[PDB]
RNA sequence: GGAUAGUGGCCUACCAUGGUUUCAACGGGUAACGGGGAAUAAGGGUUCGAUUCCGGAGAGGGAGCCUGAGAAACGGCUACCACAUCCAAGGAAGGCAGCAGGCGCGCAAAUUACCCAAUCCUAAUUCAGGGAGGUAGUGACAAUAAAUAACGAUACAGGGGUCUUGUAAUUGGAAUGAGUACAAUGUAAAUACCUUAACGAGGAACAAUUGGAGGGCAAGUCUGGUGCCAGCAGCCGCGGUAAUUCCAGCUCCAAUAGCGUAUAUUAAAGUUGUUGCAGUUAAAAAGCUCGUAGUUGAACUUUGGGCCCGGUUAACGGGGCCUUUUUACUUUGAAAAAAUUAGAGUGUUCAAAGCAGGCGUAUUGCUCGAAUAUAUUAGCAUGGAAUAAUAGAAUAGGACG
């Protein structure tokens, strides 16, 4: 029983068979395949600067109804086009076409969050100030 | 890496210098000596860090360049000069002398010997061979080569050595129950006598030891230095006389003489 | 307070063994005048470019009429 | 390539942050000691845990073990010397029972209140951090100063300030000088 | 999902709510002195009971 | 044989056909310099290490070389390729992964400062030189310490005549550094720290913040705004007219000179399972049998008896007698860098640290320190002979004198 070798000489059959089944673990897979460095819009980094293409309102999922006010962004280091959500209230007015905004994840391990389908990123800064200091009125966005 | 390395980094220095972590990135890097800079005392360490006579780097030179210090009978100009085991270090204007001998923790101890006993030194004969013309020769731990020696002397003896001249005043052979100072190792700095020498063909003979308090322990033959006849060294050992008192035993003796 | 002090066996022996930055604030010596390290450094780099007295050189300058 | 100057963090923060009860017990300890932030409660429970864990793996060693001898008795002797472990509770078993209020009790703040000199823990601190509670000759303004057992009797007001010695404060010495032109010329 | 909706109303609720000023009020103690007031109001005082030890009720029921 | 400083297919000549591999060669990837170490803190582990120390490699890419004890050197030369500077058009010069500093890159990182005083190195050498190094600027990386108030008075509520807290914004004198600054102190010279004249406290200033208040999860059935809109919401969910959830006011919780967010990683995770998973039906026993590798494989060979010597709190431990007398493993040790981890000691005012210090007669002084233990693989020496392997006389080519 136990289905696995306990023999005193069996170290390699053990050491291997685990190294084999570790591949079933999602977190381990991603590390070996280099998933982030390849398949991710960010390089595997925590943030990306990009530039806004078009302001995008997005319908929500069930059972919710509202327009979510996102943007299309083209990452500078990358060129990969990505859609990011603009949070709080009426901050879409703070970003415009071709505004050069800084992005971050949603904290979801790459998944999309909440009633917003297919948006994995959020705006952090605009023009290099912040979403707070604008929405909280503390600072103000400069001119181009 | 392209040649000789002219620097030493602090934290890379020998531990038995007892340098402090901060105060610089570098140690003195002892000069090319009679002794291996691994196990050796640069003059600056002795004068400045032990005798506390010199406060500076520039100050140690002002002493030597004032012609003050000698070592093993001869004046030593070199700041980093590597005074090793069984050395002399006479300072006339201070009237003192010091024979370098190890602690029971294993560091070079600051040990004053009188205007005599700084006459002679002991050294361990590392090899004895035939030189040119047939002339036999012998050389000590510190690289003294002495010519036309006693046919009894073999490797792993010691030799009593006059300084102002040289040569050989008697000697001590290596056999059961001789006095021995431990040159380096886990047991470095200890003193004892020979319980047995475990022979090993092709390197690393074990030497069994017993001290004045009847403790047993072993080290390498290469680190076994004969210091004389059992219970009677040929030089003056410091306090504890290399007895290796246990850490527990230490605490008492510190809180013993500590009171009123 | 805590500090250090030295009692010398001559004044001429403190005229010798003593670090010279004290000898100014002690009055026994004079603060030396030198341009800042780089200005001191640069002039040395300028001069090694000339191999000689530098005398025949600056004349050959005026041999061809200045620079 | 400077020698690598070392350091450490003095506290360990709790796993489950929001526990409804523990929050209260800490708040009390903040008041019934007179502590600034919850970190000064954390600092001690971390100290205690390493103290405990030290004794934890020490009692695992069958007795007459030099490690249980030399080290275990080097703890007690330090632990009593500050007044935490009572003059004799001394054992490796009685440090494991030693709780968090015992260290906190020995703080210079929680002493300066204890015998005279303060009559508040908030007056205590304010006194400590401002100059004069000094122990012996040296002023020590640290509210955490950790009074040792026999250092106790040497703690009184400091050789300076209105409480222990020369001159009064310049709050009042300014009051006496503003009647100098009022009641004088 | 369906990616083109109205952008017309954004900052709507926020900008149609009336501004309310924050009252000028006594500055609260900092440091240990704030942690002093918390000691009392939770116990040594016993503002509220029924075993709830209510920290912040709407001004009770009656 | 030649070549080297020298061994060696290092190269050449002749000769043979060898050498490695499922115990994983060879090949590919590495967002790979190796190590000391770091994060995590039942145990067993998982993850990381460009980076203070050691070793290695390189100086745009390659190769070649001169000098030399030492270089296949680059702040040396020669060539090529790729850059790139001056030019009078003939020519000439260059290598910041040294210190600064510029452009570029991006989420991502500081002054074209001072100095040889310290640590040290170099030289013909106490003197000179050192962007090694040190100082200072920038510096919320990280770590330590831990101000933002303290005590009465009076006026009402309240606990056995009267304390002792709760509340007034009605007063009362107290205190202190944050600043500010003679000085001296520090220092190479300043800078700041420490010590200190004169100055420095009434709420408005010497005004703490960041997140959150349905559950998880600690704190609003309060008011106003909005009306499945604007928005919140890690997840469950909130909002479609009386919103515990959005925007705010009020209050309240939480941690607090710091709190939040993104990303990675660890714990939780016995959801990688050696410890320690699960597999009839939730994910999952090959259709069936053979079988190489691999892993695994019954028992039996000195058992028992009798005395002795010296050990440590009759239980037990160690060393010898008598009775017909090759490994794997396990202990002890040696040889193990310093940092780092653990840890002894010590009043840096506490502490993080540091490895100093401590007593004195303080008028030519005494003096204890700088302990201790650690990755358990390999190697070396050693005691142990259970366990599991291995050899031994079968056509005797056996042992013995
Ligand atoms: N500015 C830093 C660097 O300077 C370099 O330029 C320098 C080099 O081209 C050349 O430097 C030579 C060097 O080639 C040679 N192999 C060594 C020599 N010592 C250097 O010489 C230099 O230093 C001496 C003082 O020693 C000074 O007279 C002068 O600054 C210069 N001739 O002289 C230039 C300075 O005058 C390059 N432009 C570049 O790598 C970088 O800009
Ligand atoms: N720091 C001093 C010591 O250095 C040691 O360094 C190691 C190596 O330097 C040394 O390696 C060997 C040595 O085994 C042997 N008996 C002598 C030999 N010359 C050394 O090797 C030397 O030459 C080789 C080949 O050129 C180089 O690759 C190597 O870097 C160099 N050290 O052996 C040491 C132990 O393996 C250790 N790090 C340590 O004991 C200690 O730190
Ligand atoms: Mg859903
Ligand atoms: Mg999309
Ligand atoms: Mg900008
Ligand atoms: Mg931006
Ligand atoms: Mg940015
Ligand atoms: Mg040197
Ligand atoms: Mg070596
Ligand atoms: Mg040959
Ligand atoms: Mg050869
Ligand atoms: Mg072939
Ligand atoms: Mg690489
Ligand atoms: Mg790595
Ligand atoms: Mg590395
Ligand atoms: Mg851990
Ligand atoms: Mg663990
Ligand atoms: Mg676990
Ligand atoms: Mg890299
Ligand atoms: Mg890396
Ligand atoms: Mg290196
Ligand atoms: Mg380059
Ligand atoms: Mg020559
Ligand atoms: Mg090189
Ligand atoms: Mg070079
Ligand atoms: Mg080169
Ligand atoms: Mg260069
Ligand atoms: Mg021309
Ligand atoms: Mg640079
Ligand atoms: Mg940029
Ligand atoms: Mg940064
Ligand atoms: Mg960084
Ligand atoms: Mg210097
Ligand atoms: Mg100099
Ligand atoms: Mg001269
Ligand atoms: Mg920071
Ligand atoms: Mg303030
Ligand atoms: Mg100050
Ligand atoms: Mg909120
Ligand atoms: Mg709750
Ligand atoms: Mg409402
Ligand atoms: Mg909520
Ligand atoms: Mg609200
Ligand atoms: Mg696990
Ligand atoms: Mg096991
Ligand atoms: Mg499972
Ligand atoms: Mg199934
Ligand atoms: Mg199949
Ligand atoms: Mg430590
Ligand atoms: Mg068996």
């Amino acid at each position: 029983g136990k289905g696995k070798p306990r023999g005193l000489n069996s170290a390699r059959k053990l050491r291997v068979h685990r190294r084999n089944n570790r591949w079933a673990e999602n977190n381990y897979k991603k590390r070996l395949l280099g998933t982030a460095f390849k398949s991710s819009p960010f390089g595997g980094s925590s943030h990306a600067k990009g530039i806004v293409l078009e302001k995008l309102g997005i319908e929500s999922k069930q059972p919710n109804s509202a327009i979510r006010k996102c943007v299309r962004v083209q990452l500078i280091k990358n060129g990969k086009k990505v859609t990011a959500f603009v949070p709080n209230d009426g901050c879409l007015n703070f970003v415009d076409e071709n505004d050069e905004v800084l992005l971050a994840g949603f904290g979801r391990k790459g998944k999309a969050k909440g009633d917003i389908p297919g948006v994995r990123f959020k705006v952090v800064k605009v023009s290099g100030v912040s979403l707070l200091a604008l929405w909280k009125e503390k600072k103000e966005k400069p001119r181009s | 890496a392209r040649g000789p390395k002219k620097h030493l980094k602090r934290l890379a220095a020998p531990h038995h210098w007892l340098l402090d972590k901060l105060s610089g990135c570098y140690a003195p890097r002892p000069s090319a000596g009679p002794h291996k800079l691994r196990e050796s005392l640069p003059l600056i360490v002795f004068l400045r860090n032990r005798l506390k006579y010199a406060l500076n780097g520039r100050e140690v030179k002002a002493i030597l360049m004032q012609r003050h210090v000698k070592v093993d009978g001869k004046v030593r100009t070199d700041t980093t000069y590597p005074a090793g085991f069984m050395d002399v270090i006479t300072l006339d204007a201070t009237n003192e002398n010091f024979r370098l001998v190890y602690d029971v923790k294993g560091r070079f101890a600051v040990h004053r010997i009188t205007d005599e006993e700084a006459s002679y030194k002991l050294g361990k004969v590392k090899k004895v061979q035939l030189g040119k013309k047939g002339v036999p020769y012998v050389v000590t731990h510190d690289g003294r080569t002495i010519r036309y020696p006693d046919p009894n002397i073999k490797v792993n003896d010691t030799v009593k050595i006059d300084l102002a001249s040289g040569k050989i005043t008697d000697f001590i052979k290596f056999d059961a129950g001789k006095l021995v100072y431990v040159t380096g190792g886990r047991n470095l700095g200890r003193i004892g006598t020979i319980v047995h020498k475990e022979r090993h063909d092709g390197g690393f003979d074990l030497v069994h030891i017993k001290d004045s308090l009847d403790n047993t322990f072993v080290t390498r033959l290469n680190n076994v230095f004969v210091i004389g006849e059992q219970g009677k060294p040929y030089i003056s050992l410091p306090k504890g006389k290399g007895i290796k008192l246990s850490i527990a035993e230490e605490r008492d003796r510190r809180r013993a003489q500590q009171g009123l | 307070s805590v500090g250090f002090g030295l009692v010398y066996n001559s004044v001429a022996e403190a005229k010798k063994f003593e670090p010279t930055y004290r000898l100014v604030r002690y009055g026994l010596a004079e603060k030396v005048e030198k341009a800042s390290r780089q200005q001191r450094k640069q002039k040395k780099n300028r001069d090694k470019k000339i191999f000689g007295t530098g005398k025949r050189l600056a004349k050959k300058v005026a041999r061809r009429n200045a620079d | 390539p400077r020698a690598p100057r070392t350091y450490s963090k003095t506290y360990s923060t709790p796993k489950r942050p929001y526990e409804s009860s523990r929050l209260d017990a800490e708040l009390k300890l903040a008041g019934e000691f007179g502590l600034k932030n919850k970190k000064e409660i954390y600092r001690i429970s971390f100290q205690l845990s390493k103290i405990r864990r030290a004794a934890r793996d020490l009692l695992t060693r069958d007795e007459k073990d030099p490690k249980r001898l030399f080290e275990g008795n080097a703890l007690i002797r330090r632990l009593v010397r500050v007044g935490v472990l009572s003059e004799d509770k001394k054992k490796l078993d009685y440090v494991l029972a030693l709780k968090v209020e015992d260290f906190l009790e020995r703080r210079l703040q929680t002493q300066v209140y204890k015998l005279g000199l303060a009559k508040s823990v908030h007056h205590a601190r304010v006194l400590i951090t401002q100059r004069h509670i000094a122990v012996g000759k040296q002023i020590v303004n640290i509210p955490s100063f950790m009074v040792r057992l026999d250092s106790e009797k040497h703690i009184d007001f400091a050789p300076t300030s209105p409480f222990g010695g020369a001159r009064p404060g310049r709050v009042a010495r300014r009051n006496a000088a503003r009647k100098a032109e009022a009641s004088g010329e | 999902a369906k990616v083109h909706g109205s952008l017309a109303r954004a900052g709507k609720v926020k900008s149609q709510t009336p501004k309310v000023e924050k009252t000028e009020k006594p500055k609260k103690p900092k440091g240990r002195a704030y942690k002093r007031l918390l000691y009392t109001r939770r116990f040594v005082n016993v503002t509220l009971v029924n075993g709830k030890r209510r920290m912040n009720p709407g001004p009770s029921v009656q």
